[PDB]
């Protein structure tokens, strides 16, 4: 790709780039599942370096790091590393394959004292509900091990918000997404940030498995999150995946969700 | 009766052409004749300038192809060769005209210094495209027109501009091939004709509006055009001969992001025009 | 001059309860909007008028959690969310920009019709809403 | 759409993508029926008449959003 | 003079074409006449076609108006 | 007298384009004239079907004025 942009811009052996420029200009100024964003950007890179270059070639061969990328760029429109942000309250990075490329769902769920039911907001479907209702049904098994009251299904309405309308898989794949969100509102403490999840979840507490484990091991690369949850009937959909696609990733391969939230919910009451 | 007389107002305004046929007289078929050698002309060009005369010999109200032959010949032989506008390859002289178009708006001027600074540094290290050309984006009060006219007087180009948004039919754009009145020699070649210097800044004005009742798509025609190694072989349906424009720079303007063809997004970009402020407008007023 | 073809209108909050001002644009001119909430009590129901979107009502739906996270923090009661008609007054239809950009606005247009209070004059706003009752980054801050 | 470039230099042959995004109808994967001057075939005979081989590579890019809003 | 002189030309063209060998006729339009002849055929069928067959002689290939009888 | 001299006038246009170009579509917009106002309907029924054959002064190609006036 830079070979193809410094030939654009007839940068013959005039500028060069460093692998943290490159990394800089990948998690910090494009976040797409394919490599169409980097082609424009060092493109743009390209264009600024012949504008600096034609007032005055001063330096022999100019070494682009990742210091000097926002002079020929500016901002960065995306945070560096998602490890940065915050642990939040009511937040769960899901998984999803978007056809317009992998990007995590931030499921938001408040729960707010009163009646009691489910409020369903951010266009659900049906399967959403049912996996809201799993997820329910099995903390209701377990409460006094999460700090919540025996009586919250009581009393208690939920909103969640889903983004990007419907369901953009075209059927649940964020059954532990939800069961840590809703796990976390009812509770009231930050959820984890830095790790994406992704499963089935089923009324007695199991994580049933998922499809196509490639895109949601992806889906986490591009957008930047570095640890994966993923359901441990896909322990031998790890033994099939080119290596590349298993850099940088400690994925906990999960069967109850007794452990999911063992990782989130750091501080349980 | 009002048949008869809505023909004999057509015959008569037929009859009434006296300038036309006055250069039909003298200057078709024996000036234009002399021409070919009087001015510098390629071989291909000044032989099929020949069989354009042999097209002639008969009158130009006539037969419509006669009529569309004539109008070739007068569109070739008015294109001369070697000459050039020159060069600045001095980006800081172009910001200094720059600076008082309104201001140089402080964002649209580095844009295109990035579009010039690769414009002089390609493949052969000279005008030639193998890139988008970045049509101008924002509302259509703004000053698009000013930004055109302060590149070109930096760059010394002899500035022009055609009719291309809001059309819908193709003679204007394209034409179609030398068979039939109402195919005319496209814009293009009108500003050609304009000026004999091959590197002219051909302005296409209000891209995102180009359409017509001809079906044939002519996104066909822009892709021909925008790309060097087409552009320099850039026919249409009138083109009949591919027409030499090799060192022709182009430049666009449009002001919505949506009406626009898909195959007018490679070899095409973005440029974003910020609309002006009432401070904006207060200081360009008093100033200018 | 002659008869002013504009206003110093559009400059103006209009300080009554309920009434707030949506910053939106277009990418051939400029303008703004502006909206009124009703609170009728009623069944508590959001009645839409002005052909609106869903995602004006996800945001009201969001506004009222909000509300209903932290009545004691506006002197509300808890139950009151259930009897409260929101009628809701905007000259546009749909929001130009994508999903909600006017929010904060629309929030606490919402709190307003809830808090017999009116809008501040000559403070505009713009920007997104979260459920958790966090204001996301609105893109194009340029044009807003 | 690189890869389909990618098999052709591996088979020698051309490499011609039709974007079908922004289709509706059958009057642009088929031709309206010819009638008048002015109109088209559909897509793919334009495809082939770019290449100049009966042996190409074409990628009918963006198949998903070939919709049918309209009679036919 | 000249139009009314082009107008007995264009005359002199369309009088000698109905007599250039008829190559319209018969070969790219009798071809479907026999067909209808020569098919084990309802009764009614064969006259609905020769009432379309009689809507013919009227240049479909610069009207639409008639392509459809052709397709039919 | 002039009730019936529209309908002469009308009847008149319909047997002259029957010496005309293509015999009046083989003398067609007469049946489905005569299989309405033969075949005894209501006056006010015979009326509107008048005006709403009148409406085949238009295209019919594909636009939903002729269509669906020859359906009607």
């Amino acid at each position: 790709l830079w070979p193809k942009q410094v030939r654009e811009s007839g940068m013959e052996g005039r500028i060069e780039v460093t692998d943290a420029a490159i990394l800089r200009v990948i998690s910090e100024y494009t976040r797409e599942a394919g490599v169409r964003g980097l082609e424009r950007e060092l493109g743009k890179i390209a264009r600024k370096g012949a504008k600096f270059w034609l007032e005055g070639a001063w330096e022999g061969l100019r070494t682009i790091d990742a210091s000097d990328i926002p002079t020929y760029l500016g901002i960065p429109r995306y945070r560096p590393d998602k490890a940065e942000t915050e642990p939040q309250v009511g937040t769960a990075q899901g998984l999803a394959w978007t056809p317009v490329g992998g990007t995590l769902l931030t499921i938001e769920v408040a729960a707010v004292p009163g009646s009691g039911k489910l409020s369903l907001t951010g266009q659900l479907g049906e399967v959403m509900k049912e996996s809201a209702q799993a997820a329910l049904t099995y903390l209701r098994a377990h409460t006094q091990d999460y700090g919540l009251p025996e009586d919250f299904y009581n009393k208690v309405d939920l909103h969640v918000h889903v983004p990007d309308g419907a369901t953009p898989k075209d059927g649940p794949s964020a059954g532990i997404t939800m069961a840590t969100a809703i796990a976390s509102a009812l509770s009231r403490r930050p959820a984890r940030m830095d790790i994406a999840m992704t499963g089935e979840v089923s009324l007695r507490g199991k994580v049933m498995p998922i499809g196509g484990v490639k895109e949601k091991l992806l889906a986490a690369h591009q957008a930047g999150i570095h640890k994966i949850v993923l359901p441990k009937d896909n322990e031998a959909q790890l033994e099939e995946l080119p290596k590349e696609v298993l850099e940088g990733l400690e994925i906990k391969l999960v069967e109850d969700v007794g452990e999911v939230l063992e990782y989130l919910l750091l501080p349980e009451p | 009766d009002t048949n008869q007389r809505e023909y004999y107002l057509r015959e008569q305004m037929k009859a009434i052409q006296k300038e036309l046929g006055g250069e039909d007289g003298l200057s078709d078929l024996e000036a234009l004749r002399k021409k070919i050698e009087e001015v510098g002309m390629p071989e291909a060009v000044k032989t099929k300038a020949l069989k354009e005369l042999d097209r002639l010999e008969r009158m130009q109200q006539g037969s419509p192809e006669a009529t569309v032959a004539r109008t070739y010949l007068d569109w070739l032989t008015e294109v001369p060769w070697s000459k050039a506008d020159p060069e600045v390859l001095d980006i800081n002289h172009t910001r200094q005209v720059l600076d008082e178009d309104h201001y140089g708006l402080k964002d649209v001027k580095e844009r295109i210094l990035e579009y010039l600074a690769v414009r002089q540094l390609t493949q052969g290290l000279d005008v030639r495209n193998k890139a988008p050309i970045l049509v101008l984006v924002g509302p259509p009060g703004v000053g698009k027109t000013s930004l055109g006219r302060s590149i070109a007087r930096s760059m010394n180009r002899k500035f022009h501009r055609i009719s291309l948004g809001g059309v819908r039919d193709e003679a204007e754009i394209r034409g179609h091939r030398r068979t039939y009145i109402g195919a005319m020699p496209g814009k293009l070649i009108h500003a050609m004709k304009q000026v004999g210097v091959i590197n002219p800044v051909i302005l296409l004005d209000e891209i995102d509006k180009m359409s017509s009742d001809w079906r044939g798509d002519p996104a066909s025609a822009m892709l021909e055009v925008l790309d060097p190694e087409q552009n320099n072989t850039f026919t249409d349906h009138y083109l009949d001969v591919p027409y030499d424009l090799s060192k022709v720079f182009f430049i666009t303007t449009a002001n919505t992001l949506q009406t626009i063809p898909r195959p007018l997004l490679d070899r095409m970009e973005v440029i974003e025009i910020p609309g002006y402020t009432n401070m904006e407008k207060q200081a360009i007023a008093r100033q200018y």
